RNA sequence: AACGCAGCUAGCUGCGAGAAUUAAUGUGAAUUGCAGGACACAUUGAUCAUCGACACUU
RNA sequence: CAAGUCCUUCUGAUCGAGGCCCAGCCCGUGGACGGUGUGAGGCCGGU
RNA sequence: UUGAAAAGAACUUUGAAGAGAGAGUUCAAGAGGGCGCCGCCCGGAGGAUUCAACCCGGCGGCGGG
């Protein structure tokens, strides 16, 4: 049960902010869980998705064991693109299939200056508890 | 058609990534079309999908239907080949693969899988031809050259294997990398092939060119040392071996290399070799232990005095262990004994090793360690009372030292008291329950003390939760505990459980050899080819370990007992019980038995139902069974396993690895002799006797073999004369051609000083002449001090031989022998007076 | 004694680890260690040929991780304890580790109650606690992530190599 | 202080079967109530009636169906949830002894 | 209130000739219909938000 | 800034249906809500 | 207010086209761009933890000034 008087639980209100959200906010909902190996080593459960991360699909028709890299983070449609997540168009070309970030697992992170700082900040909050 | 072909590609895609259910769902619509209902390859793929789902028979039926629908379809034959390989039916898999190749000669997958098989069952010719075809098809792949070189290497043909190696290394000379660990491994493997060919000069020259390209300096230095020893460059070998010595002063191989390079003419120079070693490096226990292996006299006296002094000042445990080898010669025994007694007396008097020493007073812990050494020494010599009093004094002085206990264990177990030792080290494990060394050794003693339940309970303190200790230890292939459990089960005549343990050993050994199949594709990717070939030569000699020997001997003695006297009476007492039992009252008791058996059947059905479901919840939560499909091994049924239909045949499967690998030990040939004697194989009698004769012609059991064979050949008349001529030649050579009685007599005078030999001679005196039982009774019960190897172990074996009836009924003589041994061995429980 | 583990002996620490340490496994990563790194596993053998000590080490497979080793298992029997057998095993294993991989450090994991090995690693081998990972083992007791830098001894190893190469010429 | 001990407690009082019944009776409301924030409905469970608040509410408030009532302030809307009497209630020793002072005897 | 401002732009929206925005701060790799432009991301920066500096046609 | 995308099974996809040593999968001072290919305390934002 | 996702129907053929016929996508085009005979008894042939009465143990109901 939520006790904060200034946070609403209204269905329409919550939906409106989710569908009408600025991109920098949308990145926060653009979050995916790390695999067990990153989670144990980084002590972090979930991370926002990025343009180049090794990503594994765990739900849907394309669910499998193969590892792929994100190639586009389409924040407008709340989807991302991996290489081998494709289907065959009618004429003959090949198009990507949008997969929601919550339905994938990050197997390798785009280790970067801002990134490296992000994990240790989340991780150091764990030893607080 | 193109659409069904695309769906077929999706099916296999699903299979390679282990989406079995998607594959079967996709093939469902393929088989929906009547034009493809009988379609062979799709049915084969479906069946190969369900085989991974556990329905072996349905997979078999569907795959044979798909195969017969289109034999030309190499896909169906390949499917059947993976089907056979899926359940380790490799011999059918080779045939299915070759049948597939008759349709698709250039399928890379079929040929590579066939090559992996051909190395699995050692098809060197077939593997060589397969790798040659792969190399022709794919010369750019380094795997082709690697496998082609492997095939010739297993042939021991190192010349063309060598030129394949140097050509392939030139292909590796494309220079895409720095000094690569895999590249270093390839260079070392090529040097291995060169040195196995005896081409030591070119091997050394080649290695002398690529030192900068090898990270493994240890292998470079050891190879240089051995090659320079082979090339008579003694000084260079000495320099390389001294570099290794500075690299690792604790390895005997480098001292051996220094000895062979320097070639000390006499013992003084050999000692001077280690003098520099322990002056440059006084710390450690290596350069000083080695002289005691060859030192004799006063020089040995002073070096031993220094060794014991520094060890006692350090107060380390294993001092006794390292000098256990010096007990072979009794002069060293007397020297060490007088030294330690003098040390104890001097420490008691003035707390010094020697009263004239100028050093500081030694701690009382040094005296405690000296008493520990004394206890172990007198335990090994055969003076249980002195060792017991010394260990009691040590324990009273320092009750917190756990090592003082295990000495008491050694004393009691060598004195014949196993239960007291087991109880004392139950106490010792109570002292330190965190260490599993004491826990495991404790379990070993009450396994030797026949407290199997107690052993099982206390090992559970460290076993993984959710499983029984016995199931867990069988699962890790716990070798020693299983063998000791089998021996214990033999002690209370539980042949079924002991055979269950032995077959667990056999199953584990089968499990090791199939593990290499997964590694077939690993190290070739890793190019750790030295580790490859030496691992491969491991499994071909895998069953040479003494663990397999003890498991096999336990099983084979069980089978020999269950064939020579195969407990022929099985249910005859029950039939004889009802002979004097009236028909009406027989109906009474059989009706009560029917009630009891059917109630107990309902009972075991209901009770096993909750435990099977509980263990199901365990195993699924363990995730080991929650994801597990394959061919489950059949239950051993220890009760049924005890009533083995062909005991000798099972034991024969057991010696087959012994008969291929373990030929050095005489017991293998003796066991084959026993089995084939119960198989009336005189033609095998002579050869088994010959093999055992070639090892130890003076073995007591082997003399039993010769005698029994001679008597049986003399009495038997059904042998053909053509066999008789060669056989008569064989005894005229091996035997003295004299009567069995006189042959046994000659053996007994030749071995009148060894107690087991006298016991065997007495047994065959009784066997060849039951009227001659009394003289054998007197011969077997002698306990003169002049008898060699008359220790207590021989004493109980003679006692139970007398009890077993090998010399007939000798209860009074057995009791007298038991009392005399009790006088000799007061602490032996097997001689405790009635 | 300390010498390399020729996979004739990979069965022997399989014998020993069950006898000594509760952190036990099957034999599969035993072949994986022996085949991948035959030069990293070292053992101790008595005059009777029976194994009395061993070290089980492995290379980390993470490419982003800096080159550093990890020991899978290391134990010594009570009969041969306090001889520095574990210590000398660690020194020789680390020497081969640097020569064949040039690692910066070495990591491991240590039982909290195995205070004797804690003494060895801290006082004797100068190892330091990196992190604490609770419930790593099956019994749930916590373990220390233990690390020692291997740059410093690699320095004198390079010095010995230079001193031997100047002598050879 | 923690939910784990609260769950263990009423598991020892053999009242956990009601909580599972509340868990089983969790479904979507039928009608426009879904549009108006009343989306999930469930059966009401036992009442815990206390005297003093030393963390009792925080330990129990996360368990579905549990209602916390102060013995000094009873609520008929929570003792007879649908206007029907006979709700299962669990009392504390202190709260139980306060009933005589709160409502008296005859 | 009017009139203008987008590479392709009518309406809506935002903006004011610095005209679908400038500066600064926070954030940290996108925007997206297409193309182009970007993008060491600290020898410091796309987008978004905030908004205190600047600018704001009749 | 807590905890299941564990196993078997329904589906086009599922958040669906069963199971989860210890009387009971894991967290719960967190079982409000929203999103995510049905219906989700433990996938994500949050709470 | 299509569809989970445009995957928004390639290609062949008639027509000048609008429009069709095949084909294809999708779970779905029936979502194609303003698109959601049984109780007792008799007889026979059979089988079986078996019946009553006793002994032990447990549990209930009723009665005791
Ligand atoms: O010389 P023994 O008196 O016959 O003792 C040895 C010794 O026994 P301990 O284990 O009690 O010391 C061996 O052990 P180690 O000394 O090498 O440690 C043991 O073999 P394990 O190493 O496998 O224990 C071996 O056993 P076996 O005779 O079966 O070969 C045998 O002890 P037992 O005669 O008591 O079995």
């Amino acid at each position: 049960m939520k006790f904060n008087p200034f946070v609403t639980s209204d269905r329409s209100k919550n939906r409106k902010r989710h569908f009408n959200a600025p991109s920098h906010i949308r990145r926060k909902i653009m979050s995916s869980p790390l695999s067990k190996e990153l989670r144990q080593k980084y002590n972090v459960r979930s991370m926002p998705i990025r343009k180049d991360d090794e990503v594994q699909v765990v739900r849907g028709h394309y669910k499998g064991q193969q590892i792929g890299k994100v190639v586009q983070v389409y924040r407008k449609k709340y989807v991302i693109y991996i290489e081998r997540v494709q289907r065959e168009k009618a004429n003959g070309t090949t198009v990507h299939v949008g997969i929601h970030p919550s339905k994938v697992v990050i197997t390798r992170l785009k280790l970067d200056k801002d990134r490296k700082k992000i994990l240790e900040r989340k991780a150091k909050s764990r030893q607080v508890g | 058609p193109p659409k069904e072909n695309a769906l077929f590609k999706r099916i296999l895609r699903c299979y390679e990534h282990k989406q079995y259910r998607n594959g079967l769902k996709f093939c469902k619509q393929i088989l929906s079309n009547p034009k493809f209902a009988e379609h062979g390859e799709t049915l084969a793929m479906k069946g190969l999908t369900l085989n991974c789902l556990g329905k072996k028979e349905e997979a078999y039926e569907l795959v044979r239907r798909g195969l017969r629908n289109d034999l030309k379809s190499h896909v169906c034959w390949h499917v059947y080949g993976l089907l056979q390989r899926s359940d380790k039916k490799y011999d059918e898999a080779i045939k299915c693969y070759r049948n597939a190749l008759k349709w698709d000669k250039d399928n890379l997958q079929i040929l590579r899988d066939l090559s992996l098989l051909q190395i699995q069952m050692r098809d060197l010719e077939g593997y060589r031809e397969t790798r040659y075809q792969l190399l022709q098809l794919r010369p750019a792949q380094r795997a082709s050259w690697i496998g082609y070189a492997i095939a010739y290497h297993l042939l021991e043909d190192y010349e063309m294997a060598a030129k394949i190696l140097e050509e392939f290394r030139k292909t590796q000379q494309t220079s895409p990398d720095k000094v690569d660990y895999e590249y270093s491994e390839l260079l070392l493997y090529q040097n291995q092939v060169l040195r196995e060919a005896g081409l030591y000069r070119e091997a050394l020259e080649h290695l002398c060119t690529y030192e900068k390209q090898i990270c493994d300096k240890l292998a470079v230095e050891e190879t240089k040392g051995e090659l320079l020893l082979q090339l008579c460059r003694l000084e260079d070998a000495a320099d390389v071996y001294r570099g290794l010595q500075e690299r690792n002063p604790e390895n005997w191989a480098y001292y051996k290399g220094l000895e062979k390079a320097l070639k000390p003419a006499n013992m003084l120079e050999r000692l001077k070799i280690y003098e520099e070693a322990w002056t440059k490096y006084p710390r450690g226990l290596v350069p000083r232990r080695l002289p005691l292996n060859f030192l004799s006299g006063e020089k040995f006296k002073e070096c031993l005095d220094k060794f014991l002094r520094m060890n006692f000042s350090k107060g380390c445990p294993p001092v006794f262990n390292t000098l256990r080898s010096l007990y072979k010669d009794k002069e060293k025994v007397a020297i060490i004994e007088e030294l330690v007694v003098g040390y104890e007396t001097s420490l008691k008097s003035c707390r010094l090793f020697n009263p004239n020493d100028d050093g500081k007073e030694e701690p009382p812990t040094t005296l405690l360690w000296v008493q520990y050494y004394l206890a172990q020494h007198y335990d090994k010599i055969g003076q249980p009372s002195i060792a017991l009093e010394y260990i009691n004094t040590a324990i009273e002085s320092t009750p917190t030292l756990i090592e003082l206990f295990l000495v008491k264990a050694k004393i009691y177990k060598h004195a014949g008291n196993i239960k007291e030792a087991a109880r004392w080290m139950d106490e010792a494990q109570a002292l330190d329950t965190a260490d599993r060394f004491i826990n495991s050794k404790c379990a070993k003693y009450m396994l030797k003390a026949n407290l199997i339940k107690e052993a099982e309970e206390m090992c559970s303190k460290f076993t993984r939760e959710g499983t029984s200790a016995v199931e867990n230890l069988n699962e890790m292939q716990c070798m020693w505990f299983q063998t000791e459990c089998a021996q214990a089960y033999k002690a209370m005549n539980k042949f079924g459980e002991a055979l269950k343990k032995c077959h667990e050993i056999e199953r584990h050994f089968i499990e090791i050899t199939d593990d290499q199949f997964d590694f077939h594709t690993y190290c070739m990717r890793k190019i750790t080819l030295r580790s490859y070939v030496d691992l491969l030569k491991l499994e071909d000699v895998l069953r040479q370990h003494p663990f397999y020997f003890k498991a096999a001997r336990i099983a084979i003695e069980i089978y020999l007992k269950l064939h020579d006297n195969p407990l022929t009476d099985e249910n005859k007492e029950h039939e004889a019980d009802t002979a004097n039992m009236s028909d009406k009252e027989l109906k009474k008791l059989r009706n009560k038995q029917r009630r009891a058996q059917k109630k107990a059947q309902i009972e075991e059905e209901k009770k096993n139902a909750e435990k099977e479901k509980q263990q199901r919840n365990q195993k699924k939560k363990k995730d080991d069974d929650d994801e597990e499909i394959g061919g489950p091994k059949e239950e051993l049924i220890p009760e049924k396993l005890a009533k083995v239909e062909t005991p000798l045949e099972e034991a024969i499967k057991f010696l087959t690895p012994l008969k291929n690998l373990v030929k050095n030990k005489i017991e293998t040939h003796l066991f084959a002799f026993e089995i084939y004697f119960r198989k009336e194989k005189f033609l095998l009698m002579l050869q088994s006797v010959k093999r055992a004769f070639a090892i130890d012609s003076s073995h007591p059991w082997l003399h039993e073999c010769m005698i029994r064979l001679f008597n049986t050949v003399c009495e038997s008349k059904d042998l053909s004369d053509t066999v008789r001529t060669v056989l008569k030649q064989e005894m005229n050579r091996l035997f003295g051609a004299t009567n069995p009685k006189n042959f046994n007599e000659t053996f007994l005078k030749r071995n009148s000083d060894s107690l087991p030999h006298r016991l065997s001679a007495a047994k065959m005196v009784y066997y060849l002449d039951p009227s001659s039982q009394k003289r054998a009774i007197e011969l077997a019960t002698t306990l003169d001090e002049s008898l060699t190897n008359r220790n207590l172990q021989t004493c109980m074996e003679v006692l139970e031989a007398l009890y077993d009836g090998s010399l007939g009924d000798c209860k009074e003589a057995a009791e007298i022998y038991r009392a005399n041994c009790h006088k000799l061995f007061p602490y032996a429980l097997a001689f405790m007076p009635p | 004694n300390i010498r390399n583990a020729r996979p004739e002996d990979l069965m022997n620490m399989q014998h020993c680890n069950l006898l000594c340490l509760p952190e036990n496994y099957q034999m599969k990563y035993y072949f994986y260690h022996g085949l991948s790194w035959p030069q990293l596993s070292y053992i101790a053998e008595d005059e009777n040929g029976k194994i009395v000590g061993y070290v089980l080490a492995k290379m980390e497979e993470d490419p982003d991780d800096v080159p550093h080793g990890h020991i899978t298992s290391l134990a010594v029997k009570r009969s041969h304890r306090r001889l520095g057998l574990a210590q000398k095993l660690m020194d020789q294993a680390s020497r081969a580790m640097i020569e064949n991989f040039n690692a910066k450090y070495v990591s491991l994991h240590v039982r909290k109650s195995n205070r004797a090995a804690l003494h060895l690693y801290s006082n004797t081998l100068n190892f330091q606690i990196s992190e604490v990972e609770p419930k790593y083992y099956a019994d749930g007791e916590d373990a220390y992530a233990m690390k020692r830098d291997l740059t410093q001894m690699a320095d004198e190893l390079r010095r010995h190599l230079e001193l031997k190469e100047k002598g050879r010429h | 202080k923690k939910t784990k001990e609260a769950v263990l407690l009423l598991k020892k009082l053999k009242a956990w079967n009601d909580i599972k019944k509340v868990y089983a009776s969790q479904r979507m409301r039928a009608g426009k109530g879904k549009m108006r924030n009343r989306r999930r409905i469930q059966r009401r469970g036992p009442c815990i009636i206390y005297n003093e608040d030393n963390g009792i509410i925080k330990a129990f408030r996360n368990i579905p169906g549990i209602t916390l009532l102060n013995v000094s302030k009873l609520n008929i809307l929570k003792l007879a949830p649908g206007g029907h009497v006979g709700r299962f209630c669990i009392w504390t020793e202190s709260a139980f002894r306060k009933l005589d002072e709160l409502y008296g005897t005859w």
